[PDB]
């Protein structure tokens, strides 16, 4: 998963500008920036939901990429469990019951997994959506604010679970997220995106780093 | 590789699986059965006070009409489900998958068409078992399958392309219905009016929308060599366009 | 109080405002104009080699058909816009507002109907200015307004109630189209077949769906006392039901 | 805005159970609880999006209630500014240009306010949605995770702005939210909801309070 000279604009609005990216033997890379900078855009380019990025996206298509972008995507009139089975069979290799269970109980979604998604709360949908992405047993996982709607405990358990999994599976994880405190729990580096390019590569608060870099936009 | 093919088929299986679980499917089947039984019972066996002898061909055509419409709506739902739930975003991540998505849906459309044709067959067999008349040729039922496959695949792929072009679902259901019920409406309303009336009417034989819709209420069919080719050619190009388009459209 | 009335009207203004800004509206108008001009020019003035004299009544009916369909779709969009964008959740917070929402939409439906009738009038006036024939009575155009108001309000409120009942939009557009194009299709297809054929056909005069749809292609109309009352009564009850329902349905 | 004996269930699932609520001359009330407890449900009952709550919701209907529940609600093919004008005219009293501007520039959404909503990021949509609610110049404001998708600075400026406004307008604000740190910025009390009822009334970290109360569900 490498990005070389990626440039992307919407009409006159340049979002990405000659932006490069890689995983320097790191596993967990956080992505930090202000709203309107383009974090989702970068992720979409990597996922491959964009084909007009004027640059090179280096992906060995042999590999699977799991992801969650913006609001969760689920089939509303079906159960949570149904969605997990479907995606495992459809986007993934097949449905691995043991794997699935570890995620369900680790996240603690068990009590409502058999209920229809339309009856789920926003938080519940996100816990499920993360699991849906994980069900592909991917190597590259790309998450757009994965804990955006999670409660304090949900966030910790989900993030912890993913970190365990990156060793079980040879994964590389990109997490774009506010709540720098969550990135600080699970990370080994973070990159700060501003004005279409990376400004800092921080190897390892992130909050102080963030403000130092971005506060002057508005202030 | 077979792994690719397997994933494509798994998506197909889920769409068909859904059809066989929703109570709506079952309701629609019962409605068709009721309507056919109703025609048979109310007048086919009584209008002219016959000795309970009926024309299966009248029943056959009516059943076809109803099933093709229901079928087309099933096809549209199959097509629009991922736009509706937004789940399409989880599929179109790379070319191999994007193409596989089109392939999967194409297969689902074909299988839906087969299902509807099987329903049609069964409803009519029950009618034949029930009353008197000369049974219809097996081969007639078979040709009816061919009609279903072509009709639904043509419209399905056409609408699919539109669905992908606009990323809207409301207008796909609308077009499905609109197109079906407009041809038989407009023909006798104004075709005869212009000095080009005959020209226009003849022209319809070379326009799949017109001739495929018109044959929905026929007791039989026989496509002319051109008409046959045009329809099939149209199916092939739509399939191709769907692939070329999905490969380039941002999601 | 007038403050309440004001807020209701402000919502109406926005829905109409939208109609007058979208390029789609303008396109639809041009399409109708083109089709009417086309009929006038191609054959009305030439089929029998007349000395350029036409029947405005033929044009009139065709224009009505087209505008009622476009109009109904405008009505459906007006109805479903808030379900589609999900913005309905921002309105239905209390009874006074919930009721006002229904009132606003009812007013918008009426104004849409007026707009379409005005378009109809203008298109035909242009045709009358353009060629020869005895001009149609002003009062005929006026009655045509009444038809538009009733037709569209009946269907609008009916579909509105369904929209609120199911909270789906795809099926509202589908029903709008379906109902319009099914009546004229089905009548001559099977009405004459059953021993109750005459009974059924007569029955349609008392069923608004059937008689309102059938009159969409008439050059004139005259509702029977029953038919007139039934249609209007149907409008009133739908309006009432919409209120009773919105007041209780969780959003 | 008072709630007396509110009880609400979905089939066998009781969400609220004889729950009472008021504003004891307070202005900013935070609402804290785990995902699945019912915070949105409470807010919907207050907003009046639910009419099957078996209890008394005491609202002087003379007053306006502004709110934001779950994902933002906007007209996608229209500009941000359009939406503000519409709602001010439609749900509010009328469009107050000066008021509107103060909010737009305070939030800092100005650079994209004239762009179509469908072109907005999730963060941008939330900043706008908050403003949309505020445009009613309401007395009661009910916000469901108002800063859920906001960046660190966005959250601070938006929350600060609202606090200023509660004095300009005689408001009462209910905020249901994760990010206890945001509640701690703007609050004068918080209530902890668990098992359908309030458990603590905390008058004024909230994070420590939260865990003490809820950690045992899963742990
Ligand atoms: N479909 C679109 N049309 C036009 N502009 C867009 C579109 N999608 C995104 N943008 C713009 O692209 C820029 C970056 O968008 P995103 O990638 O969504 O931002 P982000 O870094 O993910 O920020 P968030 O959503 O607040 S985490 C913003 O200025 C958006 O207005
Ligand atoms: N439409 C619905 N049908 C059935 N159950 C529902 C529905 N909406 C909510 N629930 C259930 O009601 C409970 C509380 O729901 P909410 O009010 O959405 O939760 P919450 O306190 O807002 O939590 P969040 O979303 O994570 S802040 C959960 O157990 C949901 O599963
Ligand atoms: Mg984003
Ligand atoms: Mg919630």
């Amino acid at each position: 998963m490498k990005l070389e000279h990626i440039t992307k604009k919407y009409g006159s609005n340049v979002v990405l500008n000659d932006i490069d990216f890689d995983f320097g033997d790191s596993r967990i890379v956080g992505l930090i920036g202000k709203n309107g900078v383009g974090k989702t855009t970068v992720m979409k380019v990597m996922n491959g939901n964009i084909i007009k990025f004027d640059g090179k996206v280096d992906i060995d298509n042999a590999d699977n990429i799991g992801f969650l972008i913006e609001h969760p995507k689920l089939y509303d009139n079906k159960s949570g469990l149904y969605n997990l089975k479907l995606f495992a069979q459809v986007l993934g290799k097949g449905f691995d019951k043991a794997y699935t269970d570890k995620i369900i109980d680790a996240f603690g979604m068990r009590p409502y997994i058999k209920k229809k998604v339309k009856k789920y709360s926003m938080g519940m949908k996100q816990k499920l959506a993360i699991a849906v992405s994980l069900m592909n047993k991917p190597k590259f996982l790309i998450l757009d604010e994965p804990t955006n709607g999670m409660d304090p405990d949900g966030s910790i358990d989900v993030l912890t679970t993913i970190k365990s999994l990156v060793n079980e599976l040879d994964m590389r994880i990109l997490i774009s997220s506010h709540k720098l405190e969550d990135i600080e729990l699970i990370c080994d580096r973070a990159v700060f995106l501003r004005d279409g390019h990376f400004v800092q590569d921080v190897n390892m608060s992130l909050r102080d780093t963030y403000f130092n870099i971005n506060q002057r936009g508005d202030k | 590789v077979p792994r690719g093919s397997h994933r494509i088929l798994n998506l197909v299986k889920y769409d068909l699986y859904s059809i066989f679980k929703s109570p709506l499917t079952y309701l629609a089947i019962l409605v068709v059965s009721s309507l056919i039984a109703t025609q048979s019972i109310l007048m086919a066996n009584s209008m002219d006070n016959p000795k309970h002898i009926i024309v299966y061909g009248s029943v056959f055509a009516a059943a076809k009409w109803l099933l093709l419409i229901i079928g087309l709506m099933f096809v549209v739902k199959t097509i629009t489900r991922d736009f509706s739930q937004g789940t399409i975003q989880l599929y179109m991540s790379k070319v191999k998958t994007r193409v596989g998505y089109i392939i999967s849906k194409t297969i689902s459309i074909i299988l839906i068409s087969i299902l509807f044709a099987l329903i049609h067959y069964v409803i009519l067999i029950v009618v034949q078992a029930s009353s008197n008349g000369k049974n219809l040729a097996f081969s007639k039922y078979v040709d009816n399958l061919w009609f279903f496959l072509i009709f639904l695949l043509f419209f399905g792929l056409f609408l699919f392309l539109i669905t992908l072009a606009s990323q809207k679902t409301a207008m796909i259901f609308s077009l499905g219905v609109f197109l079906v019920l407009i041809v038989p409406f407009i023909k006798p309303f104004i075709t005869f009016i212009p000095r080009y009336g005959e020209k226009v009417l003849d022209a319809f034989d070379y326009i799949p929308f017109a001739y495929l819709t018109d044959k929905m209420i026929s007791s039989n069919f026989d496509f002319s060599n051109w008409q046959w080719v045009i329809s099939l050619g149209s199916i092939v190009i739509f399939f191709i366009l769907n692939i070329l388009y999905v490969a380039k459209k941002d999601i």
